[PDB]
């Protein structure tokens, strides 16, 4: 995931 | 919500909280969301875009609390989630960040009114409040910069909404910022929204009716100096709404 705000919930960052 | 004052639901019966459940059966706060029908809520593309499987998402409406139940709540599993074609995220700037999820009971119903479900009325086509009008916003987002975990009582405040002029100056987003958003913000930087408010209302009273003016879409941190918190211009997206609802 990424923790870098508003645009980045619930995303998938390997 | 960064700053604000925590609130609860009879106050912002239209918010909408959706979450998403995972194997293992752990479930997770994924982004707010707005009640615009009965049967439709709806947020922003950003928070489903990588997970678009309607079947992992569970919404609630009446809901006050994060991890807690509130009398009246209404539990809903998502029969359409509808994502903009055209969505894409630069650095920082979302486009057509907008979704919309057609909500059913188990029972197959939609949402019922009460005191704390309502709907929010949409705005008419080209008709946006003056800059500098005093806005709402409602989530259960980040506090602080510093939170691991979310807020578990619903929280709101109150900001104001900047001209396009002002939100493409260079210290602010310069050409990021497009006509088709809406940038708004504390004028001292103290209140704002943060990470986990995405997709919840921007609220604005345009002609003594509350409307749904804004979604949370984007912003460089949270209540940081001269980086307004970026919102979808919903009344930019009536025609894409109205023909997918
Ligand atoms: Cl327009």
């Amino acid at each position: 995931g990424x923790a870098l705000g508003r645009g980045c919930e619930n995303h998938r960052c390997l | 919500i960064i700053g604000g004052e925590f609130t609860t639901i009879e106050n912002q019966p239209w918010f909408a909280a959706i979450y998403r459940r995972h194997r293992g059966g752990s479930v997770t706060y994924v982004c707010g969301g707005s009640l615009i029908s009965p049967c439709w809520v709806i947020s922003a593309t950003h928070c489903f875009i990588d997970y678009p499987k309607k079947e992992d998402y569970i919404v609630y409406l009446g809901r006050s609390r994060l991890n807690s139940n509130t009398q009246g709540e209404m539990k809903f599993e998502v029969e359409n989630l509808i994502l903009h074609k055209d969505y894409s995220a630069d650095t920082l700037a979302h486009h057509n960040d907008i979704a919309l999820l057609k909500i059913r009971s188990k029972e197959g119903r939609c949402a019922q009114p009460s005191r704390t479900i309502q709907t929010i009325a949409l705005p008419s086509m080209y008709n946006d409040p003056q800059f500098g009008t005093s806005c709402e916003i409602t989530g259960f987002g980040k506090e602080q910069s510093t939170d691991y975990l979310y807020p578990e009582q619903l929280k709101m405040t109150v900001v104001k909404l900047i001209s396009h002029r002002e939100c493409q100056q260079p210290h602010y987003y310069g050409s990021e910022v497009t006509t088709k958003m809406l940038c708004a913000a504390d004028p001292q930087w103290k209140t704002d929204s943060c990470q986990g408010d995405s997709g919840g209302p921007l609220v604005c009273s345009l002609q003594g009716r509350m409307t749904l003016t804004g979604i949370v879409s984007w912003g460089r941190g949270c209540a940081l100096k001269d980086k307004p918190g970026v919102y979808t211009r919903v009344s930019h997206f009536l025609p894409w709404i109205r023909s997918h609802t």
